[PDB]
């Protein structure tokens, strides 16, 4: 069963940069490639087909190369219409696969994030469910951490995150993070923080509250 | 006499463009002026010569190719360009002297459910070399295993349907295109425009 | 231009079989050397090929869906369907159905299907108070409600700079939770009112929330 | 000896129209192609239009297409640019060519003068002039908030040559144009010596003197 | 269409110096290739046409070679008059006549120090409601210089507008004004105004300020 592997996961480049993303395969499937793109929330659009062929209608600064395993996709002047997730897929045996995506992010300055924590709402409480909330404003790259530290013990496995989509005035993305706990979960400790680790922060951010404070 | 253009840009119906049509054009005397002002052409761009100039050179041969594509694929028609068109089907030589036009016929060849007579070769093997004319039909291999005439999976009927219908973008729309090559040899030229 | 149009309820209980339908418009299902094929995406996932079919040819589907997926063609109507037994939250994606062939060239708009038992809940809106400890961030938290969406504005459209409002969570319980903030100057928090406008129309739930600093 | 010489350039609101023409002399000018060809501020040349020797046929490009139109008198030997629906992406020089006519293809070997179009809504205002006082020192003059292009700035009547630097005029989100002229002198004349820094704006009619001490 | 990508985009030679200018299409033009001279203020003049022929009148210092794709304009030896831009020019496509970017050269001079005077906004101009603050560059080599605007620390992105002169007749020095615009409620709002000069003949950014 062919693989699609792409590289990299995620890159961030500039207006009129040159771009290319990899596509590798598990087996030899000769020149049968197609590349695609994705708007967000649209649907999927195609680029080129047999590595190197390029839907009619595709802008001419796309172009592909390769064969057998290996593939290339390459943007020559990038363009604002041209940051989106790109993905590519073989045709070659039955089980069609794709490759994982490849996002084209905005490259601006890094950012660090705003942090800030809620304690849950007293009207919340009287429900049962308590919910800590999380906010990382306006930062850059996307890549953040948010770890959850209940009495200094790392949580997992009970919060959940969101990422806005790239702000289009300062290119700038934010996170939420919702720890749930039940209402006799919440009472049985008193610490709750949230530690930020992100590339424009010398090191980690810790915002914190005391339960009933 | 005069040389019959007419029968080729006035032709009532047009050749799909992987078996473009071509009228060898000689011996005999071309009006090209008047003929080409009429600005009822949404594409006119030419290689090699000026528009202008035709009607004092001589050429052995003229040769008037035509067929049908799509809005977005009249870019492909021109010397050194790339893609399903200038690949599979219609390919012009890095060195191209002559013109290409090409005028909006979505009057002519769209129709209210779709015309699907005009086919396009979407996969083959090798590009075309230039003035090729592929009119094959033979199943194409795009996976390991051969095709051996059975088609399926990658098996595939190397032409595709345009279907053209009258309300799709300009992009969609049918487009009448017309290829005048100057062919200079060292033999006695016949074609002479005045 | 080949045109797919496709149809069907985005709302499908678990175990029950999720059905859709493509109507062609732009080329005629029987006159085109065309498979036709549904690819599915999972939310912030990557696509499935989940299967093709010819007109008469034959059918070709993911061997990981073999069992559970059903493609026919209709050609009197101009339609091929797809038909998913037993679904589980895990195939709550977006279906596109596909003009496919080597590539996949001609693609539905995308209908949005979600997996779940849950009937219409409106939301519950908690404040996120901002807290003491040049910038100070506020919010609303909507949550426990089905199915999407809400919408959230702030002083009924009146603020708009600095606002986040992040996608909705699907929560284990069959139920979104979304929140909505907003970053203001900490020197307007005692002289400037802010409240948090939710509306969830499949509820007919229209709520103001006004969200105040936290009282020692 | 070729002579190329083109008119009918100036200032233009958008959606407009402008004709523009180009008088040849010193050449059979009824049996050569003519161009246009034209340049935006700062930027590179661009091929407008292409007629033939009898003006039967015309091309262009298709930044112009359907919205300019070529044409020539023989009689007059003179070429015509009837430019409408004038955008601001116009805003160039226009120059006309000859065509060379020593091969198949065309290309230029002489060219006029150029005369400018500038497209814009904004009226003809005069300038506003401000004064920037100051081991040597620097002083100079401000002419902000002027339309069009161009103002003529100089310093005691065009006697003072050495160390004068005037700066290109830059479009301000505005409308209007911004330019700076600088001259820097000898620190031991300042009191002694008088600056005036003489400023023109013949699209106005405004002809501003300001004077210039720290 | 054709695109003509010309290489280097500017040069600096002496008189004397034998002068290559790169024009390369992005598809081959077989030998329809033609070089022209641009003086500031000036029309066009054609040097070469058909790639390799002489313009009538031009001088024989100028030639020109190439085929296909790559193409090459060289002056054998520079003369003070040659000074100027050189636009290459293809005519393969007739009917899409496209010119190239242009190579502009220069004269080559010794790495020169700006030297950095900021001026206030007159006392006339504030009672309009503009406040316009700027810092000049005066006399130096090359081109390239960095002015950042810092109004207490803070970088002023998006909001002035940088101008530089032609290379001057005497010393073929270079000069750049940057003029900060922004409106009196956005001036008093703020105390420090600085401009910093990042140049090849410097070391460190330059500061020059006053006070009210
Ligand atoms: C094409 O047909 C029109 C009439 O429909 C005629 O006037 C014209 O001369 C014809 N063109 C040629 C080249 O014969």
């Amino acid at each position: 069963d062919i693989q699609l592997t792409q590289s990299p996961s995620s890159l961030s480049a500039s207006v009129g940069d040159k771009v290319t993303i990899t596509c590798r395969a598990s087996q030899g499937i000769s020149n049968s490639l197609a590349w695609y793109q994705q708007n967000p929330g649209k649907a999927p659009k195609l680029l080129l087909y047999t590595a190197s062929t390029l839907e009619s209608g595709v802008p001419s600064r796309f172009s592909g190369s390769g064969s057998g395993t290996d593939f290339t996709l390459t943007i020559s002047s990038l363009q604002p219409e041209d940051f989106a997730t790109y993905y590519c897929q073989q045709y070659y045996d039955t089980w069609y696969t794709f490759g994982q995506g490849t996002k084209v992010d905005i490259k601006r300055t890094v950012a660090a994030p705003s942090v800030f924590i809620f304690p849950p709402s007293d009207e919340q409480l009287k429900s049962g469910t308590a919910s800590v909330v999380c906010l990382l404003n306006n930062f850059y790259p996307r890549e953040a951490k948010v770890q959850w530290k209940v009495d200094n013990a790392l949580q997992s496995g009970n919060s959940q995150e969101s990422v806005t989509e790239q702000d289009s005035k300062d290119s700038t993305y934010s996170l939420s993070s919702t720890l749930t706990l039940s209402k006799a979960d919440y009472e049985k400790h008193k610490v709750y923080a949230c530690e930020v680790t992100h590339q424009g922060l010398s090191s980690p951010v810790t915002k914190s509250f005391n339960r009933g404070e | 006499n005069l040389c019959p253009f007419g029968e080729v840009f006035n032709a009532t119906r047009f050749a799909s463009v992987y078996a473009w049509n071509r009228k060898r054009i000689s011996n005999c005397v071309a009006d090209y002026s008047v003929l080409y002002n009429s600005a009822s052409f949404s594409t006119f761009k030419c290689y090699g010569v000026s528009p202008t100039k035709l009607n004092d050179l001589c050429f052995t041969n003229v040769y008037a190719d035509s067929f049908v594509i799509r809005g977005d694929e009249v870019r492909q028609i021109a010397p050194g360009q790339t893609g399903k068109i200038a690949d599979y089907n219609y390919k012009l030589p890095d060195d191209f002297t002559g013109c290409v036009i090409a005028w909006n016929s979505n009057n002519l060849d769209s129709k209210v459910g779709g015309n699907y007579n005009y086919r396009y070769r979407l996969f083959r093997k090798s590009n075309l070399k230039p003035f090729e004319r592929d009119i094959s039909t033979e199943i194409y291999q795009a996976g390991s295993k051969p095709c051996n005439g059975v088609e399926g999976f990658n098996c595939y009927f190397p032409l595709q349907s345009y279907g053209f219908q009258p309300t799709n973008g300009v992009g969609y729309q049918p487009y009448r295109v017309v290829v005048l090559s100057f062919e200079l040899l060292h033999a006695p030229a016949t074609v002479c425009g005045k | 231009q080949v045109q797919l149009q496709e149809s069907g309820p985005g709302l499908v209980k678990p175990s029950e079989t999720l059905s859709l339908t493509c109507t062609v418009s732009g080329g005629s299902i029987s006159s085109s050397n065309y498979y036709w094929g549904w690819i599915r995406q999972p939310p912030g996932k990557g696509l499935e090929w989940i299967g093709s079919i010819y007109y008469s040819g034959s059918s070709y589907y993911s061997p990981s869906l073999k069992s559970r997926v059903t493609i026919s063609v209709d050609t009197s109507k101009s339609q091929f369907s797809l038909k998913l037994s037993s679904v589980t939250a895990a195939d709550t994606a977006v279906y596109y159905c596909a003009s496919t062939l080597g590539a996949t060239f001609y693609w539905g708009q995308g209908t949005l299907v979600t997996v779940s038992s849950a009937s219409t809940k409106g939301p519950s809106v908690f404040p996120l108070a901002p807290s003491s400890k040049g910038t100070a961030a506020l919010g609303c938290l909507v949550k426990d409600y089905f199915p999407e969406p809400v919408t959230v504005s702030w002083n009924s459209g009146a603020l708009t700079s600095g606002v986040h409002t992040f996608p909705a969570v699907l929560q284990s319980s069959g139920l979104y939770s979304l929140s909505s903030v907003v970053t203001v100057p900490s020197s307007s928090l005692g002289t400037q009112t802010y409240i948090c406008n939710v509306n969830h129309k499949p509820s007919n739930t229209k709520v103001d929330k006004r969200v105040e600093p936290k009282s020692c």
